[PDB]
C-alpha cells in the first residue's frame, strides 16, 4: 500500500534542539485560545445538569427563562431530540454494547452532571441566571454506583441497554491453577486506581458560526482531532459534510480529554444555525469536572507465579473498567480495561497467561482517554508484583528483569499476547536506569533515613509503548479501525515551502517539530518552512493523539514531500544532465549527489519549475503541491524505564517524590529539548495520579469533587528535579527513524511511585495498591500491619 | 461560574458603610474579596449590593499602645506578614501568615476579612482567639468589644450582627513564647490540623503553658489538661508526647475525602508534639 | 445604567472602561478592554493563570472586581516586551522551553515578575515556594524554575529591566 | 449541490487568477486534472470491489458501477467511505489519498 | 510580529501573483504570508494589477 | 463631547447610536450600526448604491448626515429578508441573474421596492425610467428589469409583500 | 472623500436659525444636502456648523392666495412636483421638476437649497426668474422681498448676504401658457440648455410671448428680440425657428468637456425652436 511509503531523507534540521516557534505569542499574550475569539453578534450557552445520577425527569418549565431579558433561546431534551439522537457510540468488537448519548438528557438522566437544559443569551452571566429560573421535576431512580453494584446489583446504569455489561473480551485463557499451585513462588495484588480528570488548565470551548445565505458552519473548536469533528458533526446532525468547516485554534492542554467528540460541539452548532448567530461555549472548571470525561478507573486483580530464579511462569489478570453512563465517541469503554489487556505483558516474556477485560456502565459520567489511557493501571500492577517477586527472592528490581525481558537477541519476537517485539532497548534501559538510581548508595540513604524516623523507597518501571498509532495498531489492540492522515506540501515559488496538516496541536510543539522534518526532506532550512494546521478546508486526518504525531506527521509530511522533491530532482537532472534518481538537496543546494558543483540553489530549480516552461523535461508534471496519507505498516514500538525516590514520613504519612530519573527511547528524537519537556510533563501527572488527584463519587453517585480545592493536582513543591538518559533504536517504518513518546511517562512513571511506595513500606509487610496513596490511605495500612 | 448579579458601593466612612448595610438587609460587606468572591462564583449568596470597606482609611491603621497591638481589619495579609510593627510586637503572627494560602491571595486578603468569614479551618480565627485578642465592632449604635474566642463561634459562625462591621483587633503583646505549625497536603494548602504552643520558661523548666489545637473542630480548642500538665516539667520527647495525647483526647474530627477523623487525631496529636518541642526550644533560647 | 466608569491605568496608559459591578476584573481585561493575554482557568483563586500586577503585586483578577480596579495600575502580560522583542524573562522562558501550551504562561510571568523584583537571584528552593500558586499541568515545573534563576535574568533584573 | 468551491486564499493551490477569459478553461482544465487523480483512486478501488479493470468503472448520478451494468454498482459515498476507513477493501499497492492537485495550462 | 506573519485581504483578481510580488518587493520571506480576497465588487481588470 | 446621541428605527427595530456630524449615514450605517449591507461607491449621490429607504422613501444615505436621521424609520437591504428566505423581489433577482458582483444590488433593490410600492405591475419603460439612477458596471441592465417585472414580484407587491 | 469635521443645530424657529446664523459668521445652513454634501466630500468648503433648517415648520408651508403660489423653501422636490395646490396653480412646475435629477434627489432636495446653491444649470434657479417669481428673505434686521432675476446673480451667486435665509417663494399664477423643454446627456443629466416659452394666442395669432433660455449663460436669458418678434404672427415652424435664432443670437456660451460654444448654440436654436412649437399648440388646443 503507498499509504506505508517510508520516504528517505538525511538529518539536519531533526535531532537539534530548535527553539518553539510558538512560544513568542505565548510569551506576549498574543496566543489565541477558543476563549479569545470574538465574533459579531456572538451569543453564549449556559446549562443546567441533572443533580441526580439516575433519575426521570416528569417535568420541566422554561416559561420564565425564556422571558428573562437577554435571553434568546432554550432547549430542554425533546427540542434536541428533534434534532440529532446523539452520540452513537460502537465498536467492531464481538458481544461490544452500541451506546446512543443524547445531547441533553430526555427523560431520565444517566449521571450527576448531564445536560438537561441549555440556554443561550446576551451573555454567559445571563444564561446562567436564566437556568436557575428553569423548574425540573424529578423522580430519583436506583443508580449504579460502583463496578460491584454493576456487576452484582439489580439496577441498571443505561436502560438502552441489556445488563449493564458493556464489553467482555478474553484473548487469552490459559489454565493457570496448577501453574500457581506448584510455582517455587507467587505474588498477587488487587489494584485499584481512582477516576481522574485530565485537568487541563484551560477547560473545553467550541464557537459555531452558521449562516443561511450560504449553508455554511464553521466550529471553531478546542480539539485535538478536528476532520473526526467536522465528520461527526455532519453525520449526528444531518448537515452535508463539505459546507462545515472545523477550525483551531491555540489550545491549553488537551492530554486526550480534547480528544472526544463533546455534546457542547454539536450542541452549539444547532444553536447557532438555529438562531442565525454565532453561539458560544466556554465551560467553567466545576462542568469540566462534571461532564467530560474521566479516566483510569480500573481494578486489576493480577497474579503472577515464578520459578526460583524469578523466572515469569505465568501471569493472570482481571480486569474491570468502570466506564460510566456511556461510550465515549470514539474510544469507548474500551480505552481502558480493553486495549490494556492486550499489552499486559509489556517488556516480558510470559509463556502461560489468562486475562479478561470487563467494561461495565455506571451512573457517572463516561470514562474516556487520558494520557497514556488504559496502559497505566496494569503497569503499575505487574510492575509493583514484580518488586514483590524480587524483595521475596533477594533479587534487585532491575535483575529480576534481566530474566524476563525480551533479550537483544530475541527479536523478533512474539508474546504469547501477539505483539511482536522487532527493535528496542529494553535490557540495556534496565541497565542504564540502575547506573542512574546507583543502588548501592540508595540503600545507604535508605538505611539512614529509619534513625530519622522516614520511610524511604525505590520504585522501578520498565514498558515499551505502541506509538504511531494507525490501523494496525488499532487492528493489534483489539479495536479495528482503519486510520487515514494525510498531509499537503506545496514549495512556494521562490523556494520556501508551506505545509499543511491535519495534526491538532495541544502544546506539543508540532509547529515547530513538523517544520524539522519538512525541512530535511526537502533539504532546506527549517526558517523557509511553515506549518499549516487547525482548518479542515485541505488534507484530512485522525488528529494528534496515542503519541502518533510525530511519528504520522513524518510519514505523511514525508510521503507529501516527497512526491514534490522528485518532481525537483526531474527538472533539475534534465538541466543538470543526470538521472534524477541521482539528484539530491541539500543546504539549499540542488546537486548530483556526491558532485556538489554539480548543481544549482534549490529556488532557482523550483524558480524554473514556475515559470520556465523551456526548461521542463517532456511528461513533465510542474505542479509543486501535493498530498498523501500515511498509515505505518506494523507496530512502532518505543520502550523506556522510570525510577523513583519517595520519603515518607512515618509520623505524619506525608510523601515526597525526592528523585526521579528517566531513560527513554522514542527513536530518532526530532527535538530533544521538546521530548524532554513531554517527560517531565507526563513525570508531574504521574506523581499527581499517584500521590494527589481523584475524582470522586460517593455512595449514592454525588459528585463530591468538583473543584481545584478538593481536586489536587502536582505544584511546584511536588515535581522535583529530574534526570533524563536517551537511547535511539530507529523505527525502519518511519521516516528519519522516528517513534513517539507523547504518552509514555503517564504509562509507566505512575508505576515507579507506587513500586516506590510499596518498597519504602516493605519492611513493615505492609502493601498499597490503591491510587492516589493518601496519608489515608498510608495511614490505614500501616495501622491494619501484621 | 460567573456572579450574580449586585450593585456596588465604596464609601468614604465607617458611619457611611453602616448606614447602607443598615438600610439594605440584603448588602454585604467586601474586603479583600478571597473568600467572599468564590461564594459568588458558586452562586452560594445572593447579596443586593456589595460594600467596600477600601475607602475607610482607619481601617488599614496599625498602631501599637501600651502592650498591646492593633491591626485595622482592612489589613492585608501581606502587610501583617511584613510589617515592622506587628513583626517587634506580636512575631507569631507573621509566622502563622507565612501558612495562608500564597503570595496573591495574601496580597488581597485582610484580617478581618478571615475573622469574619470565620472558615474553622482558617489561621487568623484560631490564631487571634489563641492569642486573647479582643475584636471591636461597630453599628449603628457604637462599638462595642468581644474577646476572639466568643468571636469566633463556629464554622462560619460568628458573633457578628446583621448590619455590623468588624474594626480592628487588638492583640495582647504576648508574655509566652510562641511557636506554630500545621499539616496541609501541600504548604499553602488548607490545614487538616494546626496547633500553636505558648510556653514560660524559668531555667530550662515549664512554668506557664498554652496549648490550642485549631482546624480539628469547629472551634479553636484550648487544650487546659495539656497546659495543666506541662506546668512544671522539664519538656523532653516523652514529656510533649504525653502532652500532645492530652491535648487531644475527646477531640472529635470530621472524617471527609481529605482524611478520616482517626488520621485527623493521629496527626493533630504528631503536629502538636512537634510544636510543644519547638516552643521549648524557641523560649530557652 | 448598571454600567460603572472605572478609571485606572493598564501597562502605562490611563485607561477608562464600563463595567458592571458583578463581572470581575478577568473577564473586563479580557472582554471590555480587549487584552486576552490575562487567562481564566478556575475562578476560584487556586490556578493562577489569571494573576496579574495591580500597583506592582500580584493579585488573582478573577477574585478582583473589575470595578475595584478603579484608581489602580494594572500590568498584563501585554505590556511586558518592549519595542516587539521578548524581554530577558520572555526570552529565558524560551530558551529554557518553560511553556508547551502556553496557557499559565501569562500568571506565571506575573508571579515570576514579582520574586524577581524582590530577589535578583532567587535560590531555586524560593522559586518553588513563591510559584507553588500557579499551576502548569503540562510543563512538569523544572524548566520554568530554570528560567526564572537563568543567570541573563538575574543580571537584566538587577538593571530593573525585567 | 455536493460540491463546493473555495478561492480567496494561498494557503493552498496557486494560480495566475482570472484574467484574459481564462477563468472558466483554466479552471476546467486544473480541477479536472486534480478530480481525474482521485477519480481513478475511486476507479481503482471499486474495480476491485466490483471484480472488474479500473477502466471500466464509471461514475454517473452517485453511482459507481461497471460500465453498461448498473446493476452491479455501488453508491458512490459507499466507495469513498471504504476508501477512507475500510483497509481491507484496499486492491494492493493502492493509494488512499482522495484529495489531489494538479496545475493546466 | 510574534509570528513575523503577514496576512494581506485585497479585492484582487489575482491572489497568488500579489503574495509573490509582495514578499519580492517588500523583502518578507513569501510561506509567511497569506493574500485572502473577499467578495469583490467589479474588476474588469482594473485589479488584475499590483497597486502600490 | 463630539458625538451626538441619535434615535432612529432600523429595519423595524428603535436604535440609538452616537455619531459626529461629519459622518454621513452610509458611514454610520456601515461603521456605527454595523450593517455592511448598504454600499458606497462614489459618496457624490451618482451611483446609487447608498440607497435606502428613509420613511418609505429612497434618498442617498452618503447625502444625508447621519444625525439627520434622527426621528426617521430607515430600511436597508438587511431588512428586506423575513426568516431564512428571500423575499418575492430577490428571489426574482436571483432567478433572473439579475447580478453577477452584487455591489450595486442593495441600491438597486431599494429603488425597485420604491417603484412596486406604488405600482405593482409597471412597464419596463418605467422601471428603466425610475432605476436610471442606480448604476450597474456588471449585468447590461435587461436582467435587473426582467427581475423588476416579474409576475411573482407583482403578487408580491399587490399583496404587500415586496 | 470625507466631510471635514463641523457641529450640528437644528433649531425649532426660523428666528433662532437667524440668531445661530449672526452669532457664527463660519456656520452654514443645510436643507437637503444634496449639493452641500458633494462639496463638502471634495473639502471645497469648510462650515464651522450647519444649521439644519428640518425643524422650522413655516419653512414647508405650501399655499395659494390672491393670484399668487407661496412654496416654502424647505419644500422638496417631491412635494413640488405632486403637490395639488402647486399643480393647479403652476403647472409648469410640476413638469419643469421631471428634469431633475432622479427620485432619490428629489426626494431630499429643496426649493430653496436650489436656488440658494445657484447652479448656472440647474432649472429652478432659471425658472423663477423667468416666471417672474419674488423671494422673501429673513435676517436679523428683519424680512425683505427681491425679484427671482434680481436674486439669480450668476453661478454659485446670489443676493443672498451674510446671516440670511431664504424663506418663500411667491410664484404669480400665470395667464401664459407655458411649455419646457431642455438638452441633457441624459434625461436627469445637467442640461446643457434649457429653454421656456409661455405664450397667449388670440385664435391663431400670438398677442404675448415669452422666451427664456437657461444653462447657456450664467444667468436665465430672457429673450426680448424673440418675444416681440411673435407679438402678432402665426407660429409655425419657420417662425419658430426665426425666433429661435433671435432668441439665441448675442449668447456666449462656454466650451468645456461635454460641449463647445458652438455646440451649445445650435442646441439651444433647437432646443428654444421645440419649446415655442409646444407651446403655440398648448395654447392654441
Ligand atoms: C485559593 C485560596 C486559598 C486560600 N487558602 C487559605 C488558607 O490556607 N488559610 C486561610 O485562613 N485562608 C485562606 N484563604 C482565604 C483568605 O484568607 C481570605 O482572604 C479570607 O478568608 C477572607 O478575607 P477577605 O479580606 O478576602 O474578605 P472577603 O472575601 O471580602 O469577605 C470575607 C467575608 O467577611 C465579610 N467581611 C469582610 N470584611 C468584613 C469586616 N471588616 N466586617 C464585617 N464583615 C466583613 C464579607 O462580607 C464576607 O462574608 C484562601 C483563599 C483562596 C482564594
Ligand atoms: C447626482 C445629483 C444630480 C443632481 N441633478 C440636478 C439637476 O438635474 N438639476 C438641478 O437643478 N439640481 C440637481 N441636483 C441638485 C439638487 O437640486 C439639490 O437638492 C439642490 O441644488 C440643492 O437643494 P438642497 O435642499 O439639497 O440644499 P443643500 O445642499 O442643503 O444646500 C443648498 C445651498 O444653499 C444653502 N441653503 C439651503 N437652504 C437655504 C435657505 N432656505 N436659505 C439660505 N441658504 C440656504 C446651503 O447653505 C447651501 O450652500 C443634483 C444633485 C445630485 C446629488
Ligand atoms: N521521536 C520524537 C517523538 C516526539 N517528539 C515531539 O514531542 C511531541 C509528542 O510526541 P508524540 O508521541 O509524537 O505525540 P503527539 O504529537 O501525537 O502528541 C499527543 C500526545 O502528547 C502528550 N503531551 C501533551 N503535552 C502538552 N503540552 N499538551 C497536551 O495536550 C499533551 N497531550 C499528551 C497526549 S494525551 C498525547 S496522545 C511531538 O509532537 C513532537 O513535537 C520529538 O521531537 N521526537
Ligand atoms: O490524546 Mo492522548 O492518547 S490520551
Ligand atoms: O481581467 Mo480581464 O483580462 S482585462
Ligand atoms: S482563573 Fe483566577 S486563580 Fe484560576
Ligand atoms: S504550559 Fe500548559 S499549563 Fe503550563
Ligand atoms: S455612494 Fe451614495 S450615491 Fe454613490
Ligand atoms: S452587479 Fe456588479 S455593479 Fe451591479
Amino acid at each position: 500500500m503507498m499509504k506505508h511509503e517510508v520516504v528517505a531523507l538525511k538529518k539536519k534540521s531533526i535531532g537539534t534542539s530548535v527553539l518553539r516557534r510558538e512560544d513568542t505569542r505565548l510569551l506576549t499574550g498574543r496566543g489565541r485560545y477558543i476563549a479569545d475569539l470574538v465574533l459579531s453578534g456572538m451569543l453564549h450557552v449556559a446549562s443546567l445538569r441533572s443533580p441526580f445520577a439516575h433519575a426521570r425527569i416528569v417535568s420541566i418549565d422554561v416559561a420564565d427563562a425564556q422571558a428573562l431579558p437577554g435571553v434568546e433561546l432554550v432547549w430542554c431534551g425533546a427540542d434536541v431530540a428533534e434534532l440529532s439522537q446523539g452520540i452513537v457510540a460502537t465498536m467492531q468488537v464481538e458481544g461490544f454494547q452500541t451506546t446512543i448519548q443524547p445531547l441533553l438528557a430526555n427523560g431520565v438522566t444517566r449521571f450527576v452532571g448531564e445536560i438537561v437544559a441549555v440556554v443561550v443569551a446576551s451573555s454567559r452571566a445571563i444564561a446562567e441566571d436564566a437556568a436557575q429560573l428553569i423548574q425540573v421535576e424529578y423522580e430519583e431512580l436506583p443508580a449504579v454506583t460502583g463496578i460491584e453494584a454493576a456487576l452484582e446489583g439489580e439496577a441498571r446504569a443505561n436502560d438502552t441497554l441489556a445488563g449493564n455489561v458493556v464489553s467482555r473480551t478474553s484473548r487469552a485463557r490459559d489454565e493457570l491453577a496448577p501453574i500457581f499451585a506448584s510455582s517455587a513462588g507467587v505474588v498477587r495484588g488487587q489494584f485499584s486506581c481512582g477516576r481522574v480528570s485530565a485537568c487541563p488548565m484551560e477547560t473545553r470551548g467550541a464557537v459555531a458560526q452558521y449562516e443561511w445565505t450560504t449553508q455554511q458552519l464553521i466550529l471553531w473548536t478546542a480539539t485535538q482531532m478536528p476532520s473526526f469533528v467536522r465528520t461527526m458533526v455532519a453525520m449526528f446532525c444531518a448537515i452535508p459534510e463539505h459546507l462545515i468547516e472545523v477550525r483551531v485554534p491555540d489550545v491549553g492542554g488537551g492530554f486526550g480529554q480534547k480528544a472526544h467528540l463533546h455534546p457542547e460541539e454539536l450542541l452549539v452548532c444547532l444553536l447557532s444555525r438555529a438562531l442565525g448567530r454565532p453561539v458560544r461555549w466556554i465551560e467553567d472548571r466545576q462542568e469540566n469536572f462534571l461532564g467530560a470525561t474521566h479516566a483510569k478507573q480500573q481494578r486489576n486483580e493480577m497474579g503472577l507465579a515464578f520459578d526460583g530464579d524469578g523466572r515469569f511462569l505465568a501471569l493472570e489478570n482481571r480486569s474491570i473498567t468502570d466506564g460510566g453512563a456511556y461510550n465515549n465517541l470514539p474510544w469507548t469503554q474500551l480505552v481502558e480495561s480493553h486495549v490494556g489487556n492486550a499489552v499486559i505483558l509489556g517488556v516480558y516474556k510470559v509463556p502461560a497467561v489468562s486475562e479478561e477485560s470487563i467494561a461495565v456502565a455506571t451512573n457517572k459520567c463516561p470514562i474516556g482517554a487520558y494520557r497514556g489511557v488504559g496502559f497505566t493501571a496494569g503497569q503499575i500492577a505487574r510492575e509493583t508484583l514484580i518488586d514483590r517477586a524480587a524483595r521475596q527472592l533477594g533479587l534487585s528490581p532491575f535483575e529480576i528483569r534481566r530474566r524476563n525481558v525480551v533479550m537483544p537477541e530475541d527479536f523478533p519476537f512474539t508474546n504469547r499476547l501477539g505483539q511482536t517485539h522487532r527493535e528496542g532497548t529494553y535490557l540495556q534501559t534496565i541497565n542504564l536506569l540502575e547506573e542512574m538510581v546507583n543502588p548501592e548508595a540508595f540503600r545507604q540513604r535508605q538505611a539512614e533515613a529509619r534513625a530519622r524516623g522516614k520511610y524511604l523507597g525505590l520504585g522501578v518501571s520498565v514498558f515499551n509503548e505502541v506509538t504511531g498509532t494507525g490501523t494496525r495498531t488499532l487492528s493489534f489492540l483489539g479495536t479495528p479501525t482503519t486510520t487515514h492522515d494525510s498531509a499537503t506540501v506545496r514549495i512556494d515559488p521562490t523556494g520556501k515551502v508551506t505545509v499543511t496538516t491535519s495534526l491538532a496541536s495541544s502544546g506539543q510543539g508540532h509547529e515547530t517539530t513538523l517544520a524539522q522534518i519538512a525541512a530535511d526532506v526537502l533539504g532546506v532550512p527549517a526558517s523557509d518552512v511553515v506549518i499549516q494546521a487547525g482548518s479542515t478546508k485541505n488534507t484530512y486526518g485522525f488528529g494528534a493523539y496515542a503519541s502518533r504525531g510525530a511519528v504520522i506527521g513524518a510519514g505523511s509530511i514525508g510521503r507529501a514531500a516527497s512526491i514534490v522533491r522528485e518532481r525537483v530532482k526531474q527538472l533539475a537532472g534534465h538541466l543538470l544532465e543526470a538521472a534524477s534518481e541521482d539528484i539530491v538537496i541539500e543546504d539549499g543546494l540542488v546537486h548530483v549527489a556526491g558532485v556538489p558543483a554539480k548543481g544549482m540553489p534549490f529556488a532557482e530549480v523550483v524558480g524554473a519549475a514556475y515559470f520556465a516552461d523551456a526548461t521542463h523535461p517532456p511528461g513533465f508534471d510542474a505542479t509543486l503541491e501535493a498530498t498523501a496519507t500515511y498509515d505505518p505498516s506494523d507496530l512502532v514500538l518505543a520502550n523506556g524505564g522510570h525510577a523513583a525516590i519517595v520519603e515518607i514520613d512515618a509520623s505524619t504519612y506525608a510523601t515526597r517524590v525526592t528523585d526521579f530519573f528517566a531513560v527513554e527511547d522514542c527513536g530518532t528524537m526530532i527535538n530533544p529539548m521538546i521530548v524532554e519537556g513531554q517527560i517531565r510533563g507526563g513525570i508531574a501527572q504521574a506523581i499527581g495520579q499517584t500521590l494527589l488527584e481523584e475524582v470522586i463519587y460517593d455512595d449514592f453517585g454525588q459528585l463530591v469533587t468538583t473543584t481545584l480545592m478538593d481536586y489536587l493536582i502536582p505544584t511546584t513543591l511536588d515535581v522535583p528535579d529530574i534526570r533524563i538518559r536517551h537511547l535511539e533504536t530507529p523505527s525502519p517504518l518511519v521516516p528519519g527513524g522516528i517513534k513517539g513518546m507523547g504518552e509514555s511517562a503517564m504509562i509507566s512513571a505512575p508505576a515507579a511511585v507506587v513500586a516506590a511506595v510499596n518498597d519504602a513500606l516493605a519492611h513493615l509487610e505492609v502493601v498499597i495498591e490503591t491510587v492516589p496513596i493518601t496519608p489515608e490511605r498510608i495511614f490505614r495500612s500501616i495501622q491494619e500491619r501484621p | 461560574m460567573k456572579f450574580p448579579a449586585f450593585s456596588y458601593r465604596a464609601p468614604a466612612s465607617l458611619q457611611e458603610v453602616i448606614q447602607v448595610l443598615a438600610d439594605d438587609p440584603d448588602a454585604r460587606i467586601i474586603a479583600g474579596g478571597q473568600s467572599l468572591l468564590p461564594l459568588l462564583a458558586f452562586r452560594l449568596v445572593y447579596p443586593s449590593c456589595l460594600v467596600d470597606l477600601r475607602n475607610v482609611s482607619e481601617l488599614f491603621e496599625i498602631s501599637q499602645s501600651a502592650g498591646i497591638l492593633s491591626v485595622g481589619a482592612m489589613v492585608t495579609h501581606f502587610r501583617n506578614k511584613t510589617d515592622p510593627t506587628v513583626a517587634k510586637c506580636v512575631p507569631i503572627l507573621p509566622k502563622v501568615l507565612a501558612h495562608v494560602a500564597h503570595q496573591a491571595v495574601r496580597n488581597r486578603g485582610t484580617l478581618g476579612g478571615s475573622l469574619a468569614h470565620a472558615d474553622a479551618g482558617a489561621e487568623m480565627p484560631f490564631l487571634m482567639a489563641t492569642l486573647g485578642a479582643t475584636m471591636y465592632i461597630a453599628s449603628s449604635a457604637g462599638v462595642r468589644s468581644v474577646s476572639a474566642t466568643d468571636f469566633m463561634k463556629g464554622h462560619y459562625f460568628t458573633d457578628l450582627e446583621a448590619g455590623e462591621v468588624l474594626v480592628r483587633v487588638e492583640i495582647p503583646i504576648p508574655a509566652l513564647h510562641w511557636e506554630f505549625d500545621e499539616y496541609a497536603r501541600r504548604k499553602g494548602d488548607y490545614a487538616l490540623v494546626m496547633a500553636a504552643a505558648g510556653l514560660s520558661m524559668q531555667g530550662g523548666r515549664c512554668v506557664a503553658a498554652r496549648i490550642a489545637l485549631g482546624a480539628v473542630e469547629e472551634r479553636a480548642h484550648q487544650a487546659i489538661r495539656a497546659n495543666d500538665f506541662l506546668v512544671g516539667k522539664v519538656i523532653d520527647e516523652s514529656t510533649a508526647a504525653t502532652a500532645a495525647e492530652l491535648a487531644t483526647e475527646g477531640l472529635e474530627p470530621r472524617s471527609d475525602i481529605h482524611g478520616s477523623r482517626d488520621l485527623r487525631l493521629s496527626l493533630a496529636k504528631a503536629i502538636t508534639q512537634r510544636v510543644i518541642l519547638k516552643a521549648a526550644q524557641g523560649a530557652m533560647y | 445604567s448598571q454600567l460603572m466608569r472605572i478609571s485606572a491605568t493598564i501597562n502605562g496608559k490611563p485607561r477608562v472602561f464600563y463595567v458592571e459591578p458583578r463581572m470581575h476584573l478577568a473577564d473586563a481585561l479580557r472582554e471590555v478592554v480587549g487584552l486576552t493575554g490575562t487567562k481564566i482557568g478556575c475562578e476560584q483563586g487556586v490556578c493562577g493563570s489569571c494573576t496579574i500586577l495591580i500597583d506592582g503585586a500580584p493579585m488573582r483578577s478573577c477574585l478582583t472586581l473589575a470595578v475595584q480596579a478603579e484608581g489602580c495600575s494594572i500590568e498584563t502580560v501585554e505590556g511586558l516586551s518592549q519595542g516587539e522583542k521578548l524581554n530577558a524573562l520572555q526570552d529565558s522562558f524560551r530558551r529554557h522551553h518553560a511553556l508547551q501550551c502556553g496557557f499559565c504562561t501569562a500568571g506565571m510571568l506575573a508571579t515570576a515578575r514579582s520574586i524577581l523584583a524582590e530577589n535578583p537571584a532567587p535560590s531555586r528552593d524560593e522559586v518553588r515556594e513563591v510559584m507553588s500558586g500557579n499551576l502548569c499541568r503540562c510543563t512538569g515545573y523544572e524548566t520554568i524554575i530554570d528560567a526564572i534563576t537563568d543567570p541573563a535574568v538575574a543580571e537584566a533584573a538587577r538593571r530593573g529591566e525585567v
